[PDB]
RNA sequence: GGCAGCCAACGUGUUGGCUGGGUAGGGGAGCGUCCUGCAUCCGGUGAAGCCGCCGAGUGAUCGAGUGGUGGAGGGUGUGG
RNA sequence: AAGUCCAAGAGUGCGGCAGUGAGACGGCGGGGGAUAAGCUCCGUGCGUCGAGAGGGAAACAGCCCAGAUCGCCGGCUAAG
RNA sequence: CUGUGGGUAGGGGUGAAAGGCCAAUCAAACUCCGUGAUAGCUGGUUCUCCCCGAAAUGCAUUUAGGUGCAGCGUCGCAUG
RNA sequence: CGUAGACGGUGAGAGCCCGGUACGUGAAAACCCGACGUCUGUCUUGAUGGUGUUCCCGAGUAGCAGCGGGCCCGUGGAAUCUGCUGUGAAUCUGCCGGGACCACCCGGUAAGCCUGAAUACUUCCCAGUGACCGAUAGCGGAUUAGUACCGUGAGGGAAUGGUGAAAAGUACCCCGGGAGGGGAGUGAAAGAGUACCUGAAACCGUGCGCUUACAAUCCGUCAGAGCCCUCGACGUGUCGUGGGGUGAUGGCGUGCCUUUUGAAGAAUGAGCCUGCGAGUCAGGGACAUGUCGCGAGGUUAACCCGGGUGGGGUAGCCGCAGCGAAAGCGAGUCUGAAUAGGGCGUAUCCACACAAGAGUGUGUGGUGUAGUGGUGUGUUCUGGACCCGAAGCGGAGUGA
RNA sequence: AAGUGUUUAAGGGCGCAUGGUGGAUGCCUUGGCACUGGGAGCCGAUGAAGGACGUAGGAGGCUGCGAUAAGCCUCGGGG
């Protein structure tokens, strides 16, 4: 703003006069290099929506995703011990044409994110960390078993 | 999200100069000066507009005056006559048949005089 | 920062149960001797505050 | 399948902004704060009457004292009790937070608006007098704490 | 002959009737600029910018109509 | 008691957002002044200007006519 | 009279006294900071169109070119 | 190919061309960490609960007073804490505090000292990120930047980025003293030539078209002859649903903005262009109105667990009963001696009765009562708060 | 004889075509701005922070260094 620019404390010149515009520093907004008036400041912009609200907005995209016939459950991703994005992409690639899925996984199963991390259209997430934005990006949910009762089971009290 | 405002700043100053092509001295070069004789001239062109309608029913009246007068008879008779017989030619056409056609003319005056009463004075 | 009620209006002012803001009348705290008692007791009791002064009162209320 | 480019507003959530002085075709050279004066460029404030005596200093503070040792006390009326009980029983102060008719940790006291017909056993901090009667007339007993 | 605001009728988009000068000021609906989520499209067979031609809209303005110059990024939809 | 009544876009009540609180001349009733002022101060379901374009008064905010939605190379009128 | 070296500093200095002088400035120097001092005062405030549309009065005022409340505009609701 | 589709560069949009990325591997020396020993210290010529008195328990202190400071508390009825001055005790059936004070009860044990964690910040280093700026912006400083420069001095304080992919940066010839150019070459391009990407406007020329030297012009607008260009048709120059340019001539015509009762005004402001320059943001702020979720309920704050925007978190807050100064009472309550009027309150409406037409009341039934939390908009409060502008006031310094 | 009637451009205006000047616009960037996560939270008589003058085979500026002067030794890395 005007009062955090460098300089400008003086009075540039003498108010009356001079024949020029009164003029009461040259840090102004007007002077070129002068201060920023109505400028962008640093803002928190998150707003706290109610839980509810977001939990309802979780369950109202999955149920869009299950009418449609989007949403899978597998066993798991690909046999452990060792990722493979090859064998991943083709199970995946049976498992849906379209272009974006989410991977719901638990946290755990490291060997099953892995071997899913480098797809193109691929997004990894886990059960406890649904939140509808992921879910409408993806035209198929792809749970896991575990993923799959796990989100079941904090609802289901 | 900072905009540099010259891309939208520039569209009416081309528009404005563009109309203001053929204004002698500064007000085709400058776009305030022209700007300022847009103004002028905008409200200029509706006044005229209003008024051009009366400008040519002047220049028609004049005209059917002078043909009328020189078939020896009065514009103001002419018409009342012309009213009375229940011809019902507007002064544009009438102008045209002033000029084009005379003959025309000559005969529409004689069936104004025709239906015009024997005593214009009359207190009727 | 929140807002703050203005302190000489809130010892002067109060609301009702349905929420209409009521008044003390003046010309009653002293030189009384010479002020009839039906002058005095019509000055006594709350009065509703005037619909003219309602909307600056609540905004003193409110702060 | 709804994606996030199907997303919209309600209708008639969003309203636009009135961006001001931008103009002489909404509200331009002024920002709708007409010519000259005090409020033309800052504003005045609420308790500022011209210098005559405000409203808030030519009436009389209300008569009166408040009190810091007062018993505020929690109320349900004994309709409620019908509505909350369907068959009555014993109701405490705890089992009567749970049915919402009372804050949770508070004073209670029953009073006696509505009309009660069950069988109930009221425990309260106090009760009212007609409380009291449509309680024991109705066939229940009431106990203070 | 064209538009628009209020209202009415059948009825569910028309028609009809009234009305449409305007500063301070109040309300409503929009044009253009930039950054972005998501979706699509265009571009070294030439993007933007600029200069034109020929046009268009009730207004801000428009030209996924066209040429010249130019040399790497843009359009549109729906939200922020 | 009627009239207007697909309108006056009228009253009244509550609320959100106001601007205004320097007015001018002309007609009629008056105070001040010298029954002076293009003076000053009041009254007026008086007007116009302010905030009013168009026609008349040579020119000429306030007088007379008449209240501009746009177009027309139609007609009838008002003051004059 | 003059050179060289030095001393007096801001409500302070110095003045054969003019409010003179104290770095082209003096009824309280200059620099930075408080600080974006405060101004009932002047100036400026940026695109569009649609509908409606004032006031220049009353009352109070350390008041009279400022403001509060009333009157008079607009929008929403109620009544009709 | 992918545990690597991060991001850059390379002659234009590269996961497979380069550096890298995912993922692993590596430290002689120095330093920071732990861990095990020497080492260091203490405890054991010794433990435990009893039964009955004398002494001790921080002294120029507490307390008291005068004058102050600070507490929500501005001297107030003014406790608690505290400075200067004066006076000045007790060692436990003591002394201090519990908002003057006293009594009783309760809590504690001053005038001795150490003390980790949870908390505040970033000169500097490392690694990242941005609905951040992009050369009048962002730091004053992308380039000589606290530089040049201005001042005696404290101090003030600039302006200056872009050839091309690669210098391949124009050999040689010609005019010229050179500067500059013209051929020739380089290059995809020289409308890229180290005055170099794009190259707008103001401003300045040159060429052509129409016009203009008897004429009183806010410089336009409407009508308009003549000339010039262009598109069609018939044909071979004259019309046409035409389009442009210029305009002899005729009618009408008093710039823009501010501010004013009223300005073309001889009131203000403005030489011109290009870039810049003014209602913004924070807050469980307040009021109102949209919209959404839940609904007699609604919602969490700090905080905790999540490489995320997700999940827990009931403390509080608002609604749920009012009247009263208050004790209090409670669909009532206050006033009052009053079943005697009035005030406020009992969502709202419907009916049936019982009383008066002094404005309707009272009562029995029924219906049953709407808030709260996100978020858009308007206004507002606290903040520089729409932007610009004093003469001057204070603090610390610099100057004879 | 009377009457009528084109052609002037010293210079100026407007439209176009062509350039100059100028450095906006677009598209950028060895620069900044706001933060996030770590580290380290002091240096100095064993002479600090910061400087002056010197220093390379050749003139200056920035950097590095100090008469052992774009450097000297030892240990690692790497090529
Ligand atoms: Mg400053
Ligand atoms: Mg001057
Ligand atoms: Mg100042
Ligand atoms: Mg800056
Ligand atoms: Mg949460
Ligand atoms: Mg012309
Ligand atoms: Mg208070
Ligand atoms: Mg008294
Ligand atoms: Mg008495
Ligand atoms: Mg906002
Ligand atoms: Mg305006
Ligand atoms: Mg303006
Ligand atoms: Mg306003
Ligand atoms: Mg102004
Ligand atoms: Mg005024
Ligand atoms: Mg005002
Ligand atoms: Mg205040
Ligand atoms: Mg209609
Ligand atoms: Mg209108
Ligand atoms: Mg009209
Ligand atoms: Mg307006
Ligand atoms: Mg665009
Ligand atoms: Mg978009
Ligand atoms: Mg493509
Ligand atoms: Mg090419
Ligand atoms: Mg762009
Ligand atoms: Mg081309
Ligand atoms: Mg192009
Ligand atoms: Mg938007
Ligand atoms: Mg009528
Ligand atoms: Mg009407
Ligand atoms: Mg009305
Ligand atoms: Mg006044
Ligand atoms: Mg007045
Ligand atoms: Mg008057
Ligand atoms: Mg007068
Ligand atoms: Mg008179
Ligand atoms: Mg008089
Ligand atoms: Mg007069
Ligand atoms: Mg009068
Ligand atoms: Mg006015
Ligand atoms: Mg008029
Ligand atoms: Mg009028
Ligand atoms: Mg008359
Ligand atoms: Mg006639
Ligand atoms: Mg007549
Ligand atoms: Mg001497
Ligand atoms: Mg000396
Ligand atoms: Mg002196
Ligand atoms: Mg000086
Ligand atoms: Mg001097
Ligand atoms: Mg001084
Ligand atoms: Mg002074
Ligand atoms: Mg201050
Ligand atoms: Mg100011
Ligand atoms: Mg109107
Ligand atoms: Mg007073
Ligand atoms: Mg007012
Ligand atoms: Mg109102
Ligand atoms: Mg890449
Ligand atoms: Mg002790
Ligand atoms: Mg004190
Ligand atoms: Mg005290
Ligand atoms: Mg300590
Ligand atoms: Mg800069
Ligand atoms: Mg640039
Ligand atoms: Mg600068
Ligand atoms: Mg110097
Ligand atoms: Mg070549
Ligand atoms: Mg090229
Ligand atoms: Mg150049
Ligand atoms: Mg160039
Ligand atoms: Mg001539
Ligand atoms: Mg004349
Ligand atoms: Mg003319
Ligand atoms: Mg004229
Ligand atoms: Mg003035
Ligand atoms: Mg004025
Ligand atoms: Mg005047
Ligand atoms: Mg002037
Ligand atoms: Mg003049
Ligand atoms: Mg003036
Ligand atoms: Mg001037
Ligand atoms: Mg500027
Ligand atoms: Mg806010
Ligand atoms: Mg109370
Ligand atoms: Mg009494
Ligand atoms: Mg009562
Ligand atoms: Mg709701
Ligand atoms: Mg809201
Ligand atoms: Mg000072
Ligand atoms: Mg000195
Ligand atoms: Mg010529
Ligand atoms: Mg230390
Ligand atoms: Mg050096
Ligand atoms: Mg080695």
């Amino acid at each position: 703003t005007r009062g955090e620019v460098s300089g400008g404390g003086k009075k540039p010149y003498r108010q009356k006069g001079t024949g020029r515009a009164r003029q009461g520093s040259t840090r102004a907004p007007q002077f070129t290099g002068g201060g920023t008036v109505h400028g962008p400041k640093p803002r928190d912009y998150s707003q706290r929506t109610p839980k509810k609200m977001i939990a309802a907005a979780l369950r109202g995209a999955l149920s869009d995703r299950a009418r449609n016939d989007r949403i899978h459950a597998v066993t798991e991703l690909v046999e452990g011990q060792t990722p493979s994005t090859k064998s991943a992409k083709t199970f995946l690639g049976t498992l849906t044409e379209n272009k974006k899925v989410l991977v719901v996984i638990g946290r755990t199963d490291e060997v099953g994110a892995k071997s899913v991390r480098n797809l193109p259209g691929v997004h990894v997430i886990s059960p406890d960390q649904l939140n509808t934005y992921d879910v409408l990006n993806a035209d198929d949910v792809v749970f896991s078993v575990e993923a799959l009762n796990a989100y079941i089971s904090a609802n289901s009290k | 999200a900072r905009v540099k405002r010259a891309l939208n700043a520039q569209k009416k100053r081309r528009t404005v100069l563009k109309a203001s092509k053929g204004y002698r001295g500064q007000r085709s070069r400058l776009y305030r000066k022209a700007k300022e004789q847009q103004l002028h001239s905008l409200t200029y062109a509706y006044r005229d507009r209003r008024a051009r309608k009366g400008e040519f029913r002047k220049l028609w009246i004049s005209r059917i005056n002078a043909a009328a007068r020189a078939n020896d008879i009065t514009y103001n008779r002419l018409i009342q006559g012309l009213k009375a017989a229940g011809v019902e030619v507007d002064r544009k056409n009438l102008a045209e048949l002033a000029v084009s056609d005379p003959a025309a003319f000559t005969a529409l005056v004689d069936v104004a005089r025709a239906a015009l009463p024997e005593d214009v004075n009359a207190p009727s | 920062p929140k807002a703050k009620t203005h302190s000489g209006a809130s010892k002067r002012f109060r609301r009702t149960g349905t929420g209409k803001i009521v008044r003390q009348k003046a010309n009653r705290r002293h030189l009384l001797e010479h002020k009839p008692t039906k002058r005095t007791r019509r000055l006594d009791g709350r009065t509703t505050v005037s619909a003219a002064d309602n909307s600056r009162i609540n905004k003193l209320l409110n702060g | 399948v709804i994606k996030l480019h199907d997303l919209k507003p309600a209708p008639g959530e969003k309203k636009a902004k009135t961006r001001v002085g931008r103009g002489e075709g909404s509200k331009g050279k002024t920002a709708g704060r007409g010519t000259k004066g005090t409020k033309a460029r800052k504003n005045v404030p609420v308790m500022f009457e011209g210098g005559q005596m405000p409203i808030h200093m030519r009436l009389p503070k209300l008569k009166g004292f408040k009190n810091r040792f007062r018993t505020e006390y929690q109320v349900v009326n004994v309709g409620d009790i019908n509505k909350a009980f369907p068959q009555g029983g014993t109701v405490g102060v705890d089992e009567l937070v749970a049915k919402g008719l009372v804050r949770k940790n508070s004073l209670v006291k029953v009073l006696g608006d509505g009309k009660l017909t069950v069988k109930v056993d009221v425990t309260a901090n106090k009760f009212s007098g007609s409380a009291r009667e449509a309680i024991t007339a109705a066939g229940g007993s009431a106990t203070e704490l």
